[PDB]
């Protein structure tokens, strides 16, 4: 049971205006649906395939190819902590252990209430201020494991 | 650290409070004058010739000549639909130059894209920008709107007669999207699988049209060339690779950061004069010059100039010249394990050797990290490095993946040999069948 | 598993069988007949069996009056035990889902990772 | 005018270096046991007097034999359908030693004139419904619909109607409309076809009770029942 | 170097004597994994070659084998003379501890070979067996 | 055009790539992703041959014979040690995650992957870790689906989309978790979906009608018919 709203459809069409192919707005269409609904459900793939005219298999391949186009339900906030080499030298494992101790889950799982979804991510492009962590729209640098509980209370 | 316009042709206009520079402030400090000279006093062909004579190498990591790349577009006038792409992805670990280049100086990128679009007569330009750079995206949209309002983007720019439209395409977070053909594929809304070369993107690129993909730092380098001349750009350093590169050391150093230095400065100077060396109670073990896809080097390689050919002579690459320092406390087996986990979980999945051999190296390094290594794993890793070199795979992600593995095998073989504790056992004893015992 | 390897590895061609499949998905022979008047007891069917199902037991007293009665069927070859190989099961190694064996429950096989999973 | 069928395939006396062509591969199994349930005496294998093939593996199936009729593709080290690469002069092109089958006629030296009898514009007559043929891949063949695997694949028989004509009849999709053709008041559920032109009823040809000869015929007494 | 490699066998002295006796355009040498010099010899010179091998200083006093072969279906006959059928004679020199295989090529219609019974009396049953199984007539 | 394979001079068609240029002459190169009708994409990396540009060249370069044009004056080696070892390594990499399913597989004795596993002479397994698995979709009454046997050669998506024009079969997934099928379960609605049982080199897409009453390829009695 899915139906695109007015704002999502108008934004999708405006993204089709930017290119010479309606296929090229598929990634931004999926990002619009992810922004509105938290993730991309099953009917959204067919709705985007209907508005763009491309096959639904293409939309499914694009949606499942990219990591930050979520195809499964997430919590209220998605924590994306960096696990790459520079933050490993800076010790991201302490922050991962702190988040595992606080949220009492594993990387990739969601809490029973649906508050935080903990996920590793690639390099955040801020390696000089490592280690970093990207919550939904905010990046955090110079992290310490003791500041994790104080950091997680700013997202109810 | 003070930055005159001469030896810092890009980083002299930032702000001490680390705030972006807008159109009035950018234009106040000699901004959009290289674009003015390019659109008013020069043809596109002589602009391409000026960039070619400047010796501006592409700062994306390969160092290919940008003017020669611009000269490879088709000279036929029947193809007037042309595209310029700015690779603002920067998904390599250890790379942070583009973030500083667009979060604080977006109008420099806009001016360089104007100049490069006029040089190619490219009708449209796209900034393929990564999804994590949010403030950079906001600054880019604000800069595009401000330049469009004040007669710098759109229709009849300055009155020359050149129409150019600039867009920001925010990516969905895949490491392989940074590759130029995969960037073109992801720009067209498809999966980010790279394409075969030849045909190169300069002839049949985005939507089958002539399309030139350039790094952010190359487009930030071009307006200084167009404003202050070509021979001035050739008179910055006495090195074969002309220009200024944004270098810097990162990772357990005293002052990690980003500094614009001329080519030929030795890597010890960046570690000591700028990064300050190692931290309190730390020693130096290794370093890696060009992000995660580069070979490790030792202390004896620290007094080596930071050029393409000099680092390429000593069994490594210049890359993005954003070096990473690895101390003595960090175990190299676990470090290479993390590098291989990143390189195997971010593979595009098209071609066989990377897709089905990088996880094998990941599992072997997992066994070595836990001490469960078996005899024959290091030889397997060496043959894996041999068979994942250039030409074996469809693209260059896997040679860059196996460069640190072979460098750590070469220099730190005693750390890899320490992870083997259990004997080799692949089969198990089936009751009723005598096994074959090769000798 | 009715894989027909013993029938083709037989140099005489005295094994006849047809594959049938149950409701769960596992394979078995619908019938399995050996023409013992043609068999030479060369042990190539036991040698070529990938599941260790067919075995030549040490039994020789097989005298018959009519050679039509020498054609043994599936009801006469199937015994009530494992035989010479006691602790081998092919379906614990195979990657096909059967009853009591979900995907990933085989030997040296991991659990299936869905393409919609959020883990990069 | 049927003289070309002699050249379609060579006769039963055609041999590749004296031997026939094999219908089964060289590693055919169970010769002495596939008929042992009936009788332990294996009979003589059947003889094909009509054609050049034989019901046995005592035949020629090499990829380099001078023949055009290939029963199956097999090469040593090539067991897949990719074994057809050995049976061609160039891979992907024509079959080696020519493809089987010949054309019965050539192109004529001169052609026909202009067909002058143009038809009239379709005007929908009231009461009579012109039958528009809706052929399906699974169900319009006489013998393929007899296959039990096509019964789980073929669609249900729907009579296809314009939205305007269905609104005129008052019928909605899902309900049954009965139509009579030569004393057969047969009921079919209704599907709505926007692309169908008004005045026609869409019928699937080759189905149960709906012959392909119904195409173009009229259909009176089309009422909801 | 392994023993199963295709050895062309020009280092055998018998090949040198045959080249010096019958000329360099009388026979062909086949490279095989048999470990045997395989000499394709014309049908007219078969008896001359047999007498020459019988009258060597360390001669081939043994007819080890004599049998025919159907070459009508052999697709890979590179380096081999054109033949529908062939007859091979395997001879052994015990004192030399050597052996040779002489092959004569025959067409499908002209299936007659000069007999080998006079040189070696044990060729009688082998020629009878070759006639029975291959249809090759021995004059 | 004239090419040289292992010192042998061959007259070939210069408008063709090297893979079927060598396959026309009867020269065996292992290959998965290339098809004569679909084209070349350079995916499986199995068709490697060592190319030399001069007649006196020692090193050469391991190039893709399906992606290198057969121009006049290319000296390629197929049975070289480096090329053979790389092809064996590619077969081994495809065999790391392949299930132990050959007896219970509908393409046993009809498998392209079996022919290229025996062709490269790979019979020893030194991979000791776990193997990835995938779920299966119900593709209808015709196609039986077993994704565990896939090798990600991209032939199914190429044929079904760029050749057959179908819209319901696609490539999804990730690095190594690549999936080939529909976004949900249901019948493949293309009228040319049946050719996937022979386009696919492995036993992923198989004939379900044949799988009901199944016999091996050597047990089949064939005939040419219309
Ligand atoms: N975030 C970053 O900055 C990263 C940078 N890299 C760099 O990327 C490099 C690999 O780049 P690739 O594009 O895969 O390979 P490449 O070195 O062959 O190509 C790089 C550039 O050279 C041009 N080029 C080279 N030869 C050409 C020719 N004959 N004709 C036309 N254009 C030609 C290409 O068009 C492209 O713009 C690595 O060596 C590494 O240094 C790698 C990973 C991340
Ligand atoms: C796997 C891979 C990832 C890459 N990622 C980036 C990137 O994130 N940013 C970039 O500028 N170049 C990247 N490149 C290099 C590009 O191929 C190319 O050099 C770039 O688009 C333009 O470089 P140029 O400045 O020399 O013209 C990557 C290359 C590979 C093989
Ligand atoms: S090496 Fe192959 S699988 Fe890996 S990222 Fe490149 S094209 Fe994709
Ligand atoms: S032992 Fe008998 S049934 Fe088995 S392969 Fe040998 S002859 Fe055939
Ligand atoms: S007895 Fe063994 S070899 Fe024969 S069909 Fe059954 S599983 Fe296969
Ligand atoms: S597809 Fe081929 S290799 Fe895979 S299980 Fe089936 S027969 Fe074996
Ligand atoms: S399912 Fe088959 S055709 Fe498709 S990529 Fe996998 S092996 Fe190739
Ligand atoms: S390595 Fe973590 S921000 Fe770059
Ligand atoms: S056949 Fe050439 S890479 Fe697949
Ligand atoms: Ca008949």
């Amino acid at each position: 049971a899915f139906e695109l709203s007015a704002a999502e459809r108008e934004a999708i069409e405006h993204e089709m205006h930017h290119y010479e192919d309606p296929r090229a707005a598929s990634i931004e269409a999926l990002k619009i649906v992810q922004k509105q609904r938290g993730w991309v459900p099953d009917g959204a793939i067919h709705a985007i395939a209907d508005v763009l005219g491309i096959p639904a298999s293409d939309v499914e391949g694009v949606a499942t190819f990219y990591s930050q186009i979520f195809r499964q339900p997430v919590g209220r906030h998605v924590i994306r902590y960096c696990d790459s080499v520079v933050c490993h030298i800076n010790g991201y494992q302490g922050i991962q252990a702190a988040l595992e101790k606080k949220l009492n889950i594993k990387p990739g799982q969601t809490t029973f209430d649906g508050r935080f979804t903990l996920l590793p991510t690639c390099c955040l492009g801020n390696c000089d201020k490592g280690p970093n962590m990207m919550i939904d729209e905010d990046t955090h640098a110079h992290l310490t494991p003791e500041a994790i509980p104080e950091l997680l209370e700013r997202y109810k | 650290i003070i930055r005159t316009p001469e030896t810092h042709p890009l980083t002299w206009r930032l702000r001490d409070d680390k705030q972006p520079v807008w159109l009035d402030e950018y234009r106040s400090k000699n901004g959009y004058e290289g674009a003015r000279k390019a659109l008013t006093g020069l043809s596109p062909d002589e602009i391409v010739n000026q960039v070619k004579d400047a010796g501006l190498k592409g700062r994306g990591g390969a160092g290919f000549s940008t003017g020669l790349k611009w000269s490879l577009m088709p000279k036929d006038e029947s193809m007037n639909i042309r595209y310029l792409l700015c690779n603002a992805d920067e998904m390599e670990p250890g790379t942070y130059k583009d973030r500083l280049l667009m979060e604080q100086l977006p109008h420099l990128l806009v001016e360089g894209m104007l100049i490069s679009a006029f040089a190619l007569k490219a009708y449209r330009g796209y900034i393929f920008l990564r999804g994590e750079y949010i403030e950079a995206a906001v600054n880019l949209r604000r800069a595009i709107a401000e330049a469009t309002e004040a007669g710098l983007l759109g229709k009849n720019i300055m009155g020359t007669g050149f129409d150019f439209e600039l867009f920001v395409h925010t990516g969905a977070g895949r490491y392989i999207c940074g590759e130029e053909t995969a960037l073109i594929n992801s720009l067209e809304g498809r999966r980010a699988n790279p394409r075969s070369k030849p045909p190169f993107p300069a002839t049949s690129g985005a939507w089958g049209k002539p399309t030139c993909v350039n790094n952010v730092e190359t487009l930030c380098n071009v307006p200084a060339i167009l404003a202050n001349g070509v021979e001035w750009y050739q008179n910055i350093s006495k090195s074969k690779d002309a220009g200024t590169k944004l270098m810097g050391f990162s990772g357990r150093v005293k002052n990690p950061g980003l500094w614009e230095l001329p080519f030929g400065t030795t890597a010890r100077e960046i570690l000591e004069d700028y990064a300050g060396g190692m931290r309190d109670g730390l020693k130096f073990k290794a370093w890696q010059p060009g992000g995660a896809g580069t070979d490790f080097l030792t202390e004896a390689h620290l007094d080596l100039p930071m050029e393409f050919e000099s680092i390429g002579k000593a069994g490594s690459r210049l890359g993005t010249a954003l070096a990473m320092a690895v101390d003595h406390e960090i175990n190299m087996v676990s470090l290479v394990r993390n590098l291989e986990e990143f390189f195997a979980r971010e593979s595009c999945g098209w071609c066989t050797p990377c897709r089905d051999g990088l996880p094998w190296s990941v599992k072997i390094l997992r066994a070595l990290e836990r001490g469960e290594g078996q005899p024959g794993d290091i030889e397997t890793l060496e043959q894996l490095c041999r068979f994942l070199g250039p030409g074996k795979t469809f693209c260059a992600h896997a040679p860059g993946a196996v460069e640190p593995l072979q460098s750590a095998i070469k220099y730190f073989r005693e750390e890899f040999e320490a992870g083997i504790k259990q004997p080799f056992s692949n089969t198990h004893l089936i009751n009723g069948i005598q096994p074959n015992l090769l000798k | 598993v009715a894989c027909n390897l013993c029938a083709v590895a037989c140099p005489v061609g005295c094994i006849s069988l047809q594959k049938a499949e149950t409701k769960d998905g596992r394979w078995y022979p619908e019938f399995f007949r050996i023409n013992f008047s043609r068999c030479i007891f060369c042990g190539l069917c036991e040698e070529a069996c990938p599941t260790t199902a067919i075995q030549l037991t040490p039994d020789f007293e097989m005298g018959e009056y009519k050679r039509q009665d020498l054609v043994y069927e599936k009801e006469d070859l199937l015994i009530s035990g494992p035989g010479k190989y006691p602790e081998y099961n092919f379906y614990r190694m195979a990657g096909m889902a059967i009853d009591g064996k979900d995907k990933g429950e085989a030997e040296n096989e991991a659990k299936p990772i869905d393409v919609k999973s959020l883990l990069p | 005018e049927l003289a070309g069928i002699k050249d379609a395939a060579p006769d039963a006396t055609f041999r590749i270096r004296g031997q026939k062509l094999a219908r089964e591969p060289h590693r055919y199994s169970g010769r002495t046991a596939m008929r042992a349930n009936i009788s332990v005496h294996e009979p003589r294998q059947p003889q094909d007097i009509d054609t050049m093939f034989t019901f046995s593996m005592e035949g020629n199936n090499q990829p380099t034999a001078h023949r055009s009729q290939v029963p199956f593709a097999w090469a040593p080290g090539w067991n897949s359908p990719q074994a057809w690469n050995k049976f061609q002069d160039e891979v992907g092109g024509k079959l080696r030693f020519g493809d089987p089958g010949v054309r019965l006629f050539e192109t004529s030296e001169n052609g026909l004139d202009y067909f002058t009898s143009v038809p009239a514009r379709f005007q929908p007559q009231d009461g009579k419904w012109r039958i528009a043929p809706y052929y399906h891949l699974f169900g319009s063949d006489e013998l393929s619909q007899r296959a039990p695997v096509f019964q789980s694949r073929m669609p249900q028989p729907y009579i296809k109607l314009n939205p305007a004509d269905a609104a005129k009849l008052g019928v909605n999709a899902g309900t049954r409309v009965s139509f009579s053709y030569d004393g057969n008041t047969v009921t079919l559920p209704v599907e709505i076809a926007e692309g169908l032109t008004a005045g026609q009823v869409g019928l699937p040809m080759g189905m149960s009770g709906i012959a392909p000869v119904l195409a173009g015929a009229h259909l009176e007494d089309l009422k909801e029942a | 170097e392994p023993a199963w490699q295709t050895r062309d066998h020009l280092d055998d002295p018998v090949i040198g004597e045959l080249r010096n006796r019958f000329g360099p355009d009388a026979f062909t040498v086949q490279a095989t994994r048999t470990g045997v010099p395989v000499v394709w010899i014309k049908r007219e010179q078969l008896l001359e070659v047999g007498d020459f091998l019988k009258k060597l200083p360390k001669p081939y006093v043994m007819l080890f084998d004599l049998h025919g072969m159907d070459e009508r279906l052999r697709t890979h006959r590179e380096g081999l003379p054109a033949a529908d059928f062939s007859v091979f004679y395997h001879l052994i020199s015990i004192d030399r501890n050597r052996d040779i295989m002489l092959k004569v090529a025959l067409a499908e219609n002209d299936l007659h070979v000069p007999t080998f019974t006079k040189l070696f009396p044990n060729a009688n049953w082998y020629e009878r067996e070759t006639w029975d199984l291959f249809g090759i007539t021995f004059d | 055009a004239t090419i040289h394979v292992d010192g042998k001079e061959y007259e070939v068609n210069g408008a063709d790539n090297l893979l079927e240029a060598c396959l026309s002459l009867g020269l065996d190169i292992p290959y998965f992703c290339w098809h004569p009708a679909l084209g070349s994409v350079g995916a499986c990396r199995q068709c490697a041959v060592k190319q030399y540009q001069n007649a006196e060249d020692t090193r050469g370069r391991l190039v893709m014979s399906c992606m290198t044009p057969a121009s006049d004056g290319t000296f390629i080696s197929i049975d070289d040690e480096e090329a053979k070892q790389f092809r064996e390594s590619v077969v081994e990499w495809l065999m790391t995650n392949h299930p132990h399913d050959c007896p219970v597989c509908e393409e046993g004795g009809n498998c392209h992957l079996q022919d290229m596993t025996v062709m490269t002479g790979h019979s020893f397994r030194r991979y000791r870790f776990t193997k990835r698995t995938h779920r299966n979709q119900d593709l209808g009454p015709f196609i039986s689906h077993e994704m565990n046997r896939c090798i990600a050669c991209y032939r199914c998506v190429r044929y079904y989309k760029d050749y057959a024009g179908g819209t319901d079969l696609g490539v999804y997934g990730a690095h190594d978790n690549v999936y080939f099928g529909r976004p949900e379960d249901g019948t493949l609605e293309s009228e040319f979906s049946g050719n996937l049982v022979e386009i696919c080199p492995t036993g992923v897409f198989t004939d379900k009608t044949h799988s009901e009453r199944y016999n091996r390829k050597w047990d089949m009695q064939f005939a040419p018919s219309i």
